[PDB]
Parts: structure tokens; sequence; C-alpha cells
């Protein structure tokens, strides 16, 4: 995990993702 | 001359691309004079014509490599009289073969134009066979390419003239009730974006 490390374009979009998903199980606004 | 509205192009959601499910970047092309889109085409009409089109192309193509077989065999003949001219006489064989290199350079480039003329002449044709609607040409040159041949077959323009005339030739509830479908059974992001 110290040689590989962390991407962040990938988090971004999975973050995008789970939140555009914890946001349609209730209400889908979010702007 | 016809325009369209910022409001519903630029501003996301593009309407305009969700619409005719689109990318941007592809419609700032199309209303900014970029590259150009097929309004509609035949496809009961380009059926019964498949095979003799092939026809048409196969037989110019059959031409133009007999042409290219020929082309090499003719360079290749004048190169061994080069060669046969270069050596008679007192010279070094350094000498001859750098004029054979330029000579090989000289059959390459034959044959290289020659393949080049092919894979323009092939990659047209696989272009034709496979048109639907709604795709770009950002070449210029493979459109008019097609405009010249079978141009009168398919329709095409650029500008708001081409998304008029392509809302108008475009199915409304299918695509609705497609889009319902993607989302009943279809899941993850695709979900969403047919959302």
């Amino acid at each position: 995990v110290d040689l590989l490390g962390r991407n962040k374009a990938a988090d971004e979009a999975a973050e995008r993702e789970r939140r555009e998903e914890e946001a349609y199980a209730a209400g889908v606004l979010d702007l | 001359a016809p325009v369209t509205h910022i409001w519903y192009f630029k501003g996301v959601p593009s309407r305009l691309g969700y619409l005719l499910d689109l990318a941007p970047k592809d419609l700032e092309k199309i209303i900014y004079f970029a590259a150009y889109v097929i309004t509609s085409v035949d496809d009961e009409m380009r059926h019964n014509e498949l095979s003799t089109l092939e026809a048409e192309m196969a037989v110019e193509k059959k031409a133009v490599e007999d042409q290219r077989d020929a082309d090499l065999e003719a360079r290749a003949q004048k190169l061994e009289a080069d060669l046969a001219e270069l050596e008679a006489e007192g010279a070094k064989s350094d000498v001859r073969r750098k004029v054979r290199d330029s000579g090989e350079r000289e059959m390459r480039q034959l044959r290289d134009r020659a393949q080049r003329e092919l894979d323009r002449l092939d990659e047209i044709w696989n272009t034709f066979t496979k048109l639907a609607p709604k795709q770009l040409i950002v070449d210029e040159v493979l459109y008019r390419e097609l405009q010249d041949r079978y141009g009168e077959y398919f329709t095409g323009a650029m500008g708001a003239e081409s998304i008029k005339k392509l809302i108008e030739n475009f199915d409304i509830d299918a695509e609705a009730e497609s889009l319902r479908e993607v989302i009943r059974s279809g899941k993850g992001q695709k979900k969403l974006r047919a959302l």
C-alpha cells in the first residue's frame, strides 16, 4: 500500500457515484 | 440562417445532448461548423444493393491492385536495368548499392501510395456499410468522398438545420419506453444516466 499508494481520479469518481447512490435511495436533487 | 439557444446547449445538463443521447463536444462541433452529421438514410434501399455496391468497390480495387502489382514489377525491371547499366562500366559497387537503395526507395514509395489509396478506399467502404444517423465526421474528406459516389442515398447537413431535421426525424415514445426499460432492468451508474 506504500509502493502503490492511492490514486485520486478513481477515488473522486467513486465517491461521486456513492453520493448519487445515497441520494437516489432517499431523494435525488443534489446540486 | 437557423441557430440554436445556448440555454439548452451549454448549461449542464445539456438538454439537447440528453434528448439525442450525445456528448456536448460533438454538439458544439456540429453547431459551430466543425463536424458533419447524417440527418437520415434509407435502410431498405441500402439492403437490396449492398451486394452490387460491394461488386463495384471490388472491381475498382482489383483494378488499382492489378496496376499496383504492375507498378512493382515494372519498377523492378527498371531497377534491374539500372544496376546492369551501372555495373557494365567502370564504377565501384558502393555507388551501385547507393543508387539501388535509391531505386528501392522508389519502388517502396510507389507501392506505398498504392497501399495508402487501398486503405483509404477500404475504410471508405467500411464507413458506408456501417451507417446510422447521428454519426459525426471530423474528416471533410471521407464525407466528400462519400457525397460524390452515393451521397444521394443518404442525407447530410450541418448546423441548426441538421439538429432541426434530426429532431423532426426522431421517434419519442420509443425512446421514452426504452429508457423506462433501461431503468427498470439495468442498474448502476447506467440506471442513473438513463434516469
